[PDB]
RNA sequence: UACCCGCAGAAGAAGCACCGGCUAACUCCGUGCCAGCAGCCGCGGUAAUACGGAGGGUGCAAGCGUUAAUCGGAAUUACUGGGCGUAAAGCGCACGCAGGCGGUUUGUUAAGUCAGAUGUGAAAUCCCCGGGCUCAACCUGGGAACUGCAUCUGAUACUGG
RNA sequence: UUAGCUAGUAGGUGGGGUAACGGCUCACCUAGGCGACGAUCCCUAGCUGGUCUGAGAGGAUGACCAGCCACACUGGAACU
């Protein structure tokens, strides 16, 4: 039930004595087709050793991200690292307009209705940092409700 | 001199004329005043082929604007329908 | 009612005649600031009453010369 | 302007059935619709996100029977227009009148209610129209006319449509051999396996 | 030098709550009242006090929800470099109408929804989020 | 970056200078040959490329890279040069239209024949 | 002339680019750092999915490619929307005119600002709702818009005087 | 990597002149005028409604249609 999408994967190296040594890394990210996204990273010899460590570190440290319908709630920023982000809630049925890692990260969070743009460097690492980041910190009209002490309807 | 004339835009073959206010030197879909209507003489069933501001026509004629054969025409079959 | 504005005189030495600085205070098109924009104008003085440094208020005319189609109404602002 | 080649090596590289023919046999038995066509089919690459906006698209072109330029000013107009855009794309495709008078059984294939459209056998409104592309306005009647009534491939693509399930929007009278467009279809109406968004997400880059 | 009171104003919460403090202190003002006038109507703050005569110094309270700040985002819009006045057409909808705008308007500070309903714009001062 | 600053001196832009100047933002310019001659790439290929100095129609004297399997090319020869560059080859930065007003299209090319101006095989 | 009716018979009517990655789509045979490709990375030295042909496939389609040119992507002149310890970038330091900015209170002004009204902002164009050509392109009715400027009537929080 | 420019020049009186104001012209008088908010000089260039692109702000542009301006072998002049 929780949807699993691979971004990217990559072949890195490790200069030793008898030369170089060659591993892979592989950029996982989960999702229940919900607010509950989570990503992982992981790495070894081989390639499917490296996705199944990188599906089980997105399977757990999952976050919860508080959606609405299907959109966001409020433009909102995300940064980590060299990616300014910037993600903005959009009418229904125009799509997922999001470049690389976030379109895989915005699917299986369930969003199905976004205007995406990434600013900065676009490592697919980094990027999905800034979006993880960018939809734990959108926040409710019930949480800035609670926050501020007044209702919803006094919020509008 | 001010006159009030036609002036053919339309597509080929199927013209439309809008009825304006012009001064007479100027080029036929050109430069002018005022426009006081329409004419199509495709016009089918069920939809108007002349419409003509009658108040401003005898405004500028009041002004002493002369009046195009077929504007005159025209004036003739909307005061013959009213 | 009718149209006037105001400003500094810059000079007076020539006779019946001044040249005031009329400064505008418009928004840059682009950035959004608001910048002073400074206007000369020759207005026509009967009398030479007025001096540098001086408040004055003004109507546009018909032409009296080649640079000067301005008239004063009245002085605000005459000392220093 | 139109495909004119075979229609199941469309139907095999999509995968799925696209309804290309009149579904007497089975396609299975015509065809291995499991496999690719080609000299390399049988292998199943790892087909790119590009590549999955352009079979989804591609679908719907080799069953509406559309070519780009014309699917594209869809697009824009289902851009335009208020709502859903993939919605509203599929409203005009199914308001396409050689889709009509495929829905209502009276061509076999959409090809063949193309055939009838440019071979001036329907009447619309009582006017006969030779487009395929008009587009059906609701509350619209539309029929065979008086000389291709007696056709033996009508009455078989009405034996068909007996067969194929019923559209809930329209509502056709097969003894007169005419119907009636009685309202825009519903995305609930239509086909569930279309992932219009793709589409969106393909000329919304 | 000192050359803008209600930055500094924005600034003392902003590092209020990002160091948990409970109050912030500041030189007060006619501006700087109505505007934890509201801030604490519209809840982001507890409460206000001026105290003192010659020299009055405006407390603020501030507001904490589940340990963290109320106030996740404040910043300044119009600034003496730069002015920023609306009409009522182009008022802003700070997060989508969850923050607000504090404007200015000639019937006196008040909020961007206010301004709206009252039919009148103002000087933008500051993005409250 | 200060908005007084850029009151003062705006953000200029960037004039970007054309890499085929002497086309003079045409599509294609008739030229004469002057000399016709081949030239060895960088280091990393090794060929004999095929080239000619071509005086154009505008005055100017410019190299242009012949594409294809042989040509028929001679001096006081008559082409047409289209732009584009060899990477490969040191102040090349336009290629001949094969098949244009002297030059031949490539013998015995059935594949990509348009951009070789090669007629349709028939069978 | 549009348009309509009749005749005869699938007849009289499909090509172009590409298939190493970006970028949808692979095998074989020649070939041997030659011939050649090429937008970038780069291919070719005897098993080339990168050259040339073939088979197959993919994209478009009465068009398809190439070239030139503009914007975009490029937040890569950054107002929106960038930076300056070490990646390009803080003048060697300071005083200081013009210029930019300016603590707090009251009163007044109404310049800026905000609101409303009037005039104007040619028509066409763009957009919306419709109408008409068998549909569309197209033509067209009405409206909105033309984000502007001027004048007047008001408002006085902010800035200025 | 154009910083000074200007003597009908800037203004005044009067005469002439034009359909009309006016250095428009002329005599006389004064010594001004413009300019760092870029004068002068150099290169380029018809302007707009608009068009293309762009989410927008912006960028580029001004073919067709419509409005204004300018020219009619080149340089000049006037007549009706
Ligand atoms: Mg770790
Ligand atoms: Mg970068
Ligand atoms: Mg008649
Ligand atoms: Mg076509
Ligand atoms: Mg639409
Ligand atoms: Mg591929
Ligand atoms: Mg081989
Ligand atoms: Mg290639
Ligand atoms: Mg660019
Ligand atoms: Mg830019
Ligand atoms: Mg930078
Ligand atoms: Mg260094
Ligand atoms: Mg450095
Ligand atoms: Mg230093
Ligand atoms: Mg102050
Ligand atoms: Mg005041
Ligand atoms: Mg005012
Ligand atoms: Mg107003
Ligand atoms: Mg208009
Ligand atoms: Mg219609
Ligand atoms: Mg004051
Ligand atoms: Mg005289
Ligand atoms: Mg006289
Ligand atoms: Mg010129
Ligand atoms: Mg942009
Ligand atoms: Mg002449």
């Amino acid at each position: 039930e929780l949807q699993e999408k691979l971004i990217a994967v990559n072949r890195v190296s490790k200069t030793v004595k008898g030369g170089r040594i060659f591993s892979f890394t592989a950029l996982t990210v989960v999702g229940d087709g919900n607010g509950r996204v989570g990503f992982g990273y992981g790495k070894a010899r081989e390639v499917p050793a490296a996705i199944q460590k990188a599906m089980e570190k997105a399977r757990r440290n999952m976050i919860n991200v508080a959606l609405n319908n299907g959109t966001l709630q409020h433009p909102v920023k995300g940064v980590h690292t060299g990616s300014r982000v910037f993600m903005q809630p959009a009418s229904e049925g125009t799509g997922i307009i999001a470049g690389g890692a976030m379109r895989a990260v915005l699917e299986v969070a369930g969003v199905h209705n976004v205007l995406a743009k990434a600013y900065g460097s676009t490592n697919p690492i980094n990027v999905v940092r800034a979006t993880i980041d960018g939809l734990e910190n959108m926040n409710s009209p019930e949480m800035v409700a609670a926050k501020r002490g007044k209702s919803v309807e006094e919020i509008l | 001199m001010v006159t009030i004339r036609l002036a053919r835009h339309g597509a080929k073959k199927r013209p439309f004329y809008q009825v304006v206010v012009a001064d007479s030197r100027n080029a036929r879909n050109g430069r002018f005043i005022e426009r006081v209507g329409f004419f199509n003489p495709i016009a089918s069933e069920k939809e108007e082929g002349t419409r003509l501001d009658l108040d401003r026509i005898a405004h500028w004629v009041g002004q002493g604007a002369t009046i195009s054969d077929r504007v005159a025409a025209l004036i003739k079959e909307v005061n013959k329908a009213a | 009612k009718i149209r006037t504005l105001q400003g500094r005189v810059v000079s007076d030495k020539m006779e019946k005649s001044i040249v005031v600085a009329i400064e505008r205070f418009v928004k840059h098109p682009i950035y959004g600031k608001f910048i002073k924009r400074t206007t000369k104008l020759h207005v026509h003085d009967e009398n030479n009453e007025c001096g540098i440094g001086d408040v004055v208020e003004i109507r546009e005319c018909r032409p009296l010369s080649k640079t000067k189609s301005w008239t004063l109404v009245r002085v605000v602002e005459k000392a220093v | 302007a139109r495909y004119l080649g075979p229609k199941l090596k469309l139907s095999r590289r999509e995968g799925t059935d696209l309804f290309l023919k009149s579904g007497v046999r089975a396609i299975d038995t015509k065809c291995k619709i499991e496999q690719a066509p080609g000299q390399h089919g049988a292998r199943k690459p790892r087909l790119s996100d590009y590549g999955v906006q352009l079979r989804e698209k591609q679908k719907v072109r080799r069953i509406y029977g559309v070519l780009e330029r014309q699917f594209r000013n869809y697009y824009k107009e289902a851009a335009r227009l208020k709502g859903n855009t993939g919605e509203n794309l599929l409203a005009l495709l199914e308001g396409r009148l050689d889709n009509v008078v495929y829905r209502m059984g009276f061509g076999a294939t959409r090809a063949e209610a193309r055939q009838l459209v440019s071979h001036k056998a329907i009447m619309v409104n009582g006017r006969v129209v030779n487009i395929a592309s008009y587009q059906v306005s609701p509350n619209d009647v539309v029929s065979i006319r008086e000389k291709a009534k007696k056709q033996s491939r009508v009455k078989a693509a009405l034996e068909l449509a007996e067969q194929r399930e019923k559209p809930t929007w329209l509502e056709v009278d097969a003894g007169k051999m005419e119907g009636t467009f009685k309202r825009k279809p519903e995305r609930s109406d239509l086909s569930a396996d279309i992932n219009e968004h793709l589409i969106v997400e393909l000329y919304s880059k | 030098s000192m050359q803008d009171p209600i930055a500094d104003m924005l600034t003392r919460i902003r590092n209020g709550q990002a160091a948990n403090k409970a109050a912030v202190t500041m030189p007060s003002s006619k501006l700087k009242v109505a505007i934890a006038n509201v801030l604490k109507e519209e809840g982001f703050i507890e409460d206000f006090k001026v105290e003192g005569d010659t020299k009055p110094e405006l407390e603020l309270t501030l507001k904490y929800f589940q340990g963290k700040a109320v106030v996740e985002s404040i910043q300044r819009v119009s600034r003496p470099g730069l002015r920023i006045y609306k009409r009522k057409d182009e008022l802003p909808k700070v997060m989508a109408g969850l923050g607000i705008a504090v404007v200015s308007t000639s019937k006196g500070v008040m909020t961007d929804r206010a301004a709206r309903q009252a039919g009148l714009g103002g000087e933008i001062i500051c993005y409250v989020a | 970056a200060t908005v007084n600053q850029l009151v003062r001196k705006p953000r200029a832009r960037k004039v970007a200078k054309s890499n085929v100047p002497a086309l003079e933002a045409c599509p294609q310019k008739r030229g004469v040959c002057t000399r016709v001659y081949t030239t060895t790439p960088k280091k990393p290929n090794s060929a004999l490329r095929k080239v000619c100095r071509v005086r154009l129609t505008n005055g100017f004297e410019v190299t242009s890279y012949i594409g294809g399997e042989g040509h028929n090319l001679q001096e006081h020869s008559v082409i047409l040069i289209r732009g584009g560059r060899v990477k490969d080859l040191p102040g090349v930065r336009y290629h001949t239209v094969r098949g244009a007003l002297d030059c031949s299209g490539v013998k015995d090319r059935k594949q990509a024949r348009s951009k070789y101006g090669v007629k349709r095989p028939k069978a």
